[PDB]
């Protein structure tokens, strides 16, 4: 589930801020991959 | 100090004294401190990992 493909293709950068992901409402800190990205 | 005495017998008497003082102090303290603190990424281990 790499974008590496796309990236040699389109040559831009991927959006490093990305929903989907696990999050601590303790710590307030990210955790873990949870919906997929593909 | 002038003294004449019967218009023939003269005397003089000149005495001076002179103090000059000087001091200066000059006193200069700089303090600097520059502190960079730089946070990029944070990376850490899948939890499926090996």
């Amino acid at each position: 589930t790499g974008f590496q493909i796309c990236k040699n293709a389109l040559k831009l950068p991927v959006l490093e801020v990305l929903p989907g992901g696990g999050w601590d409402n303790l710590r307030n800190v990210d955790m873990g991959r949870v919906m997929d990205l593909t | 100090t002038e003294l004449a005495l019967f218009s023939r017998v003269n005397g003089k008497f000149s005495t001076e004294f002179q103090r000059m003082k000087t001091l200066q102090v000059k006193d200069q303290a700089v303090t600097t401190r520059v502190q960079v603190r730089n946070r990029i990424y944070t990376v850490k281990t899948t939890p499926t990992s090996e």
